[PDB]
RNA sequence: CGCGCGCUACACUGACAGAGCCAGCGAGUACUCCCUUGGCCGAGAGGCCCGGGUAAACUCUGUCGUGCUGAGGAAUCCCUAGUAAGCGCAAGUCAUCAGCUUGCG
């Protein structure tokens, strides 16, 4: 009667750099919800961070979230 | 010497040359085969005359069709008219007149536009 | 004869192929989770219950089709198992989490019959295969009860069986007489 | 012709330019003494440079073929994922090009999308009417020849990949029926010694391959910036 | 002036006037080519002033 | 329900344009007056030509 | 530009002899007030239409707070009647 | 077969709408409308180029599914897309 | 300032990317949208070179999901079969018409 539900707590409102509200929609549409980001821009962001587009928002780990924050912070030190 | 029957099909501005020769059974339209030439929803209107007359009637003929002019629906109607008129004229010319009459009977019992193109004249209520 | 079997895992189901053993199409329309994705005996329509209480039934072709046919949002609390009836192609059963199993007809937008009697989570269910047992449902709850209901009398359990363990799984036999209730260590 | 004179003129012209920030193409204008007539000499070509003209970091080429686009898309999906599948964005046959792109807005969108263009020698003679005048006549973003020539009658694929590697960084060579022309050589943000090597080999190949009556018909080469003065190298 | 676009008969003429005001003063006028073709200024154009 | 307040102007009349920025309002009014005067001049010159 | 009531235009209507007690916007004003403060409106089970005798249908949604004062109400009604809609 | 795919060859027996649905046992419920619902005359797809509006009661002889398509193509944006209409009816019947 | 007539814009009838497949009328040694920064060859007038400002449609296949990214009142007018409506291409014909007109599919 013990099965690890270590992933089920993801329908919670995530926090990010400018908006403190970002639900579970998708990675690229969540980054579209982030203010100042376009859809192709978020696609470029996800492809740069090598996060799979199949994966949802809230299925991520903290280090992946943080490197997403760093690469939305600077778009030039990463190639573009 | 070789048996051949050429027939014409008409629509608004879609015309259809259909030349029928004794063959293995194939049917081509602009070279490409019949199951390929159409938008993917009018293929039943193409198969309507073959499906009425059965495949054994087309077992011996080989139909090559050219088409040009008009839009998609117009070309499809031109090809089905050319198919029906081709097989009826071939059966008129090279097999028995009774078989021709039975074929023309089944086709007219379905729809007359398979044989005689009825153009849309302008005659509104005068 | 077909080449489809479905695996639900998380907020998405993944319809697999049998011949190729490659995930043929991943369906991720869900809101929260996906608990049981079962395709019809026909082999064209997948049903799945979400964690938000809704159940979605949608057509799936041999390739990439995810066309939502119907949705139901009556449970308002997680739906853990839905199953089709093996005989009737348009009737399905659903054990929710709260206290209920219920029989749905696919065209309708309301449950055909409602069945209560359990006291905790109910989380396994099955139809009774066989010729004589046309309309008999069996469900195992977490209240250590396996109940079998007739679908002609919408009252209580026609038969009940009380174990001492949380009852996790149930299958009937194809013979129709005997049944396996998987509960705890035995 | 001397690289010392060429290097001092290029250094002084880089100084004149200086006195993101620059981003100006420096080129050289060839001037000859007689009119040019042969359409096979009017046929545009390319010159391989020892320092490639491109940056090659995010530039995305658009390739134009003639024989089946399905086969060429098969080749690009098969062969090379390191640089070639990173840089090839679209391959389009000439039939699909004339089909999907006759519109002003459509070809302007394509011009805005892609970064540089390659086409086959069997298609360049049809290209200028096919692509728009806004695509072709105005700016240097115009297709560069590749030799995709011996079911497509095509040279084998590894040689094709080598050809694309050369022709991405090559420089275009277009000729005018008149007695004047100009060929790009580099940018102002570069090093003038590399500029000197580039202009040296450009001069050599231009005179020995394209300009008919090789050095009898040759005349003045002026190194020039976009809007500044021109510095002389006679020939 | 100078012809700008030339259809079968009608032709647009560019470097002759500065404004639709001047043209609407000279509306209905008897223009003439060098070749000998007579013609008539008919109506001001709009988009190039 | 989250009620909302109807945005409307107090002294209403259809003949006056309503805009906050005096700059863009003045620019539009000047463009319209210029257009009307130009049309009047074109009509008067056309009648003179006839 | 102002609604036609019996508050100021009484002398004009009494002069021209047309039904001084029919030009009564205060009835519609107080009825809209009553129905927008009634608790079924807050529940959202309400939807209110106005048929003005020139024949004009006016859909009023529950989410609006009508101005309490008759003067603001009159200015609002005029702007609505001349621009076919009112934005929030 | 002359040139016919597998599904039409399978259902070569009689005439079925969209090559899947039968006409054989289609009961109508009202003796009033058994005259004016035309399902005696079969059809393959509803798109049939006919002059079914020359005089009265020729829509009483055009088939019923042709009427369904021709009434589906009724707004200011879908006035000519009869292929969209028959695609929609095929999807809805599936 | 007023009135109509056309034109444009206003989202499910969506966007993006691929694949496939259709017209008719049109041929006067004739047709070009600018204006300019520079430079070549030009005693002078110019010509060169480089920069700046055979359809629409439709069908099929996938990626994504309603998000100032809201189809028009009272009235009044018109319309009954290749009619309404949608769609583009061509031409510019001694009067009218480029802010458009007439053809044609």
């Amino acid at each position: 009667s013990l099965v690890s539900g270590e992933k089920t707590n993801f329908n919670h409102i995530l926090r990010l750099l400018n908006t403190n509200v970002d639900g579970k929609q998708k990675v690229v549409y969540a980054l579209t919800q982030i203010k100042g980001v376009g859809r192709r821009y978020s696609n470029l962001v996800c492809k740069k961070a090598d996060v799979d587009l199949k994966k949802r928002a809230g299925e991520l780990t903290s280090e992946e979230l943080e490197r997403l924050v760093t690469i939305i912070q600077n778009p030039l030190a990463y190639k573009i | 010497s070789v048996q051949a029957v050429q027939v014409f099909g008409k629509k608004k501005n879609a015309t259809a040359v259909a030349r029928c020769v004794q063959g293995k059974g194939l049917i081509k339209v602009n070279g490409k085969p019949l199951k390929l030439f159409a938008p993917e929803i009018l293929r039943a209107k193409l198969y309507e005359p073959i499906l009425i007359l059965g495949t054994d009637k087309f077992a011996d003929v080989d139909i090559r069709i050219r088409v040009a002019g008009g839009g998609h629906t117009s070309q499809v109607y031109a090809v089905r008219q050319a198919i029906a008129k081709s097989i009826v004229a071939y059966y008129a010319k090279y097999v028995d007149e009774h078989s021709k009459n039975l074929l023309k009977q089944e086709l007219i019992q379905f729809d007359r536009s398979l044989l005689v193109a009825d153009p849309r004249r302008c005659e509104p209520k005068k | 004869t077909n080449d489809l079997f479905a695996v639900t895992a998380g907020p998405r189901v993944e319809i697999f192929s049998i011949r190729k053993r490659e995930p043929l199409k991943t369906i991720g329309r869900f809101d929260s989770e996906a608990h049981c994705g079962e395709i019809r005996p026909d082999g064209r329509v997948l049903v799945a219950g979400e964690d938000t209480g809704r159940m979605q039934v949608f057509d799936v072709g041999q390739g990439t089709r995810a066309v939502i046919l119907k949705t139901w949002h009556i449970h308002k609390q997680p739906v853990w198992v839905t199953k089709w009836s093996p005989t009737e192609l348009t009737t399905l059963m659903s054990c929710s989490d709260d206290k209920t199993v219920r029989l749905w007809d696919l065209p309708s937008n309301d449950p055909t019959r409602l069945f209560t009697g359990h006291t905790d989570y109910v989380r396994c269910g099955a139809f009774m295969p066989g010729s004589a047992n046309s309309n008999l449902l069996v469900s195992g709850s977490y209240d250590e009860t396996v109940r079998v209901w007739d679908a002609r009398a919408p009252g209580g359990a026609v038969m009940t069986f009380k174990h001492a363990d949380p009852i996790e799984d149930v299958l009937p036999l194809p013979s129709g007489t005997t049944l396996l209730a998987a509960s705890g260590n035995a | 012709v001397d690289p010392d004179q060429t290097l001092k003129a290029c250094k002084a012209l880089l100084a004149h330019i200086k006195k993101t920030v620059a981003e100006t193409p420096i080129w050289l204008t060839l001037t000859t003494k007689k009119h040019i007539h042969d359409s096979h000499r009017l046929q545009p070509g390319k010159i391989i440079l020892p320092h490639p003209l491109n940056t090659s970091e995010e530039i995305s080429v658009c390739l134009i073929t003639a024989d089946p686009q399905r086969f060429y898309k098969n080749a690009v999906a098969d062969e090379f994922p390191e640089d070639l599948r990173a840089k090839i964005g679209r391959v389009i046959d000439i039939s699909h090009l004339k089909a999907k792109f006759k519109a002003y807005e459509a070809q302007r969108k394509l011009f805005s999308e892609h970064d540089v263009f390659l086409a086959d020698t069997r298609i360049i003679n049809r290209l200028p009417k096919a692509l728009g005048k806004t695509f072709y006549k105005t700016t240097t973003k115009r297709p560069i020849p590749v030799v995709l020539m011996a079911n497509a009658n095509a040279r084998p694929i590894p040689e094709i990949v080598a050809e694309i590697r050369k022709a991405i960084g090559a420089a275009l060579v277009h000729l005018s029926p008149s007695t004047n022309t100009a060929i790009k050589v580099g940018y102002a943000n570069w090093e003038p010694e590399k500029l000197a090597a580039n202009i040296e080999t450009v001069i050599r190949e231009l005179v020995e391959r394209f300009v008919p009556q090789k050095w009898q018909n040759v005349r003045n080469f002026y190194v020039k910036g976009p809007e500044t003065a021109a510095l002389p190298i006679y020939q | 002036g100078t012809p700008w676009k030339i259809f079968k008969n009608t032709a647009f003429i560019k470097d002759m006037f500065n404004s639709s005001l001047e043209i609407a003063k000279f509306e209905g006028a008897a223009i003439r080519t060098v070749s000998g073709i007579r013609g008539q200024i008919k109506r001001a154009l709009s988009k190039p002033e | 329900i989250k009620t909302y307040i109807p945005k409307f102007e107090d002294d209403f009349d259809p003949d006056k344009h309503y805009d906050p920025n005096r700059e863009r309002a003045e620019l539009a009014k000047l463009k319209a007056e210029h257009k009307r005067e130009r049309k009047g001049a074109l009509r008067e010159l056309r009648k003179d030509a006839q | 530009y102002t609604l036609l009531n019996s508050d100021e235009h009484i002398g004009i209507m009494r002069k021209m002899n047309r039904d001084i007690s029919d030009a009564r916007p205060d009835i519609t004003h107080q009825c809209l007030l009553t129905l927008l403060d009634s608790p079924i409106n807050k529940a959202g089970k309400l939807q209110i239409y106005i048929q003005t005798a020139k024949g004009v249908l006016i859909e009023v949604s529950p989410t609006v707070r009508i101005p309490r004062t008759f003067k603001r109400f009159a200015g609002l009604m005029v702007q609505l009647l001349h621009r076919l809609s009112i934005k929030g | 077969y002359d040139v016919l795919p597998k599904e039409v060859l399978a259902e070569v027996g009689s005439v079925k709408l969209f090559n899947r649905w039968s006409y054989d046992d289609i009961e109508i419920r009202d003796i009033s409308l058994t005259d004016y619902i035309q399902i005696r005359a079969p059809v393959y797809i509803p798109h049939s180029a006919g002059r079914y509006a020359v005089k009265r009661f020729r829509k009483a002889n055009c088939p019923i599914i042709e009427r369904l398509t021709n009434s589906l193509m009724m707004h200011g944006r879908n006035n000519g897309k009869k292929l969209m209409a028959v695609r929609i009816v095929a999807h809805a019947f599936e």
